[PDB]
């Protein structure tokens, strides 16, 4: 108030319902995956599994990034990295791809990139 | 403590809220954020490690991408089975399309512990 702190504040709201961090409740990620058109609903213990996969993810690229780092006897992980280190792995680079300049093998379509043949010519 | 904020940011703006290095980079339309699991993981791998800033900005987007490939093929599987809900199948299945059976692998222990400890996070 004006003359002090007459009740508790404390977070950014005044609600039960709160989110404390940077987090992404189930709605929000409802939202995101509509969005993108990927899914309408997630079934039950999927969100467990996918933070999982998300963390095992991020786990492996930060130790591959922690360990560049080291070499350059740095204390924190540089940008240089990312862009060095970081994009000379095929594993993460094959992941951070999308149908574009084939890279690996995995291309999701009907056929192969290249085609197994020509197609007809007309005379 | 007394001597309190004399100046508020709500006004019109020239550049993106006339920010100068003070507050948190807000950009490209980027909506909050895995900074804490990244923050959180990072000291369980390399603890002695750190990240600068500007590399955890790049990072995020980073790995974040990776998932969003993956969500493609969850999308790409539900659509085999005509559904449009992601469930272990489909997780599963996404991560042997892309990641290595060799690291597949390791990815469905560390889920089965996660639903074992009931812990959306490590």
């Amino acid at each position: 108030s004006g003359r002090g702190k007459g009740g508790k504040v404390k977070g950014k709201a005044k609600s039960r319902s709160n989110r404390a961090g940077l987090q992404f409740p189930v709605g929000r990620i409802h939202r995101l995956l509509r969005k993108g058109n990927y899914a309408e609903r997630v079934g039950a213990g999927a969100p467990v599994y996918l933070a999982a996969v998300m963390e095992y993810l991020a786990a492996e690229v930060l130790e591959l990034a922690g360990n560049a780092a080291r070499d350059n006897k740095k204390t924190r992980i540089i940008p240089r990295h990312l862009q060095l280190a970081i994009r000379n792995d095929e594993e993460l680079n094959k992941l951070l791809s999308g149908v574009t300049i084939a890279q690996g093998g995995v291309l999701p379509n009907i056929q192969a990139v290249l085609l197994p043949k020509k197609t007809e010519k007309k005379a | 403590p007394p001597k309190t904020s004399g100046k508020a940011a709500k006004k019109a703006g020239k550049a993106q809220k006339n920010i100068t290095k003070t507050d948190k980079k807000k950009k490209r339309k980027r909506k909050e954020s895995y900074a804490i699991y990244i923050y959180k993981v990072l000291k369980q791998v390399h603890p002695d490690t750190g990240i600068s800033s500007k590399a955890m900005s790049i990072m995020n987007s980073f790995v974040n991408d990776i998932f969003e490939r993956i969500a493609a093929e969850a999308s790409r599987l539900a659509h085999y089975n005509k559904r449009s809900t992601i469930t272990s199948r489909e997780i599963q299945t996404a991560v042997r399309l892309l990641l290595p059976g060799e690291l597949a692998k390791h990815a469905v222990s560390e889920g089965t512990k996660a639903v074992t400890k009931y812990t959306s996070s490590k």
